[PDB]
């Protein structure tokens, strides 16, 4: 997956 | 009269710290699971932990998932058929164990802490986090049964974003990852990449107004997430 999403 | 009742939730919570400190987020998730089962609602460092356990469980799941289906995909190409019900039945195994670590999450979130939580950031913490979990199910379901979850997923992001929206500064990290997690939702999943692109913009725009006003430490949280919100970007435009 080059996306990312919110790591926390 | 309930003290040993407060104790058990002590112990449980002081264990999800030391499974933390040892890397051990199955039984993290497991003590925290517990803890939010006492019924007390939890602090933003409870919060914290029960979000940084149950994303590492579900994110060992996911990224085993996404290379079985790769390896199953390739494979419904080629006719390899002698090594072929294999790989079909364990990314099956592990899609299994992933939607049941989603619906113990799900489950949390909806008979114990939206209900129970006071104020507003928790609400937009755990309203994201079902959200995410939705999500988490949608990237491995199909058909209508996969638009069904769709329809849950969006309808907890964007009552987050409503409460966001009214209660949080355009720099709030909460507020910041609620949007991105949306914005990945509105390109990745519901194949919405215009309303993904302008909300991811916006996000982006509104922040970066206000980055002036912040301290050294909320700059660094809120300027790590829009490079998240502008890689994406990137890659979507």
């Amino acid at each position: 997956r080059r996306v990312r999403s919110d790591p926390g | 009269h309930h003290h040993h009742h407060h104790m058990e939730r002590a112990s449980l919570i002081q264990k999800a710290k030391l499974a933390e400190q040892a890397e051990r987020y199955e039984d993290m998730a497991a003590f925290m699971k517990g803890a939010v089962e006492k019924g007390e609602e939890l602090s933003c460092e409870e919060r914290n932990l029960l979000s940084v356990a149950y994303k590492n469980v579900v994110g060992g799941q996911r990224a085993a998932w996404r290379v079985l289906s790769s390896i199953e995909q390739k494979s419904n190409e080629e006719g390899s058929e002698e090594k072929g019900p294999e790989v079909r039945e364990y990314r099956e195994k592990v899609e299994t164990e992933l939607q049941g670590v989603c619906d113990t999450v799900l489950g949390l979130l909806d008979s114990h802490l939206i209900k129970e939580a006071g104020d507003a950031e928790s609400r937009v913490f755990y309203l994201k986090m079902k959200g995410d979990y939705y999500r988490y199910l949608a990237e491995v379901a199909t058909g209508d049964d996969k638009k069904r979850i769709i329809d849950s997923a969006r309808s907890a992001y964007q009552e987050a974003m409503d409460i966001s929206k009214k209660e949080m500064p355009p720099t709030n990290p909460i507020r910041l990852g609620l949007a991105l997690n949306f914005s990945v939702f509105h390109y990745e999943i519901a194949n919405s990449p215009e309303e993904a692109i302008s909300l991811a913009k916006t996000t982006f725009d509104e922040a970066m107004a206000d980055l002036h006003t912040l301290s050294e430490d909320s700059y660094k949280d809120s300027t790590l997430i829009m490079q998240l919100l502008r890689d994406n970007l990137t890659l979507w435009t």
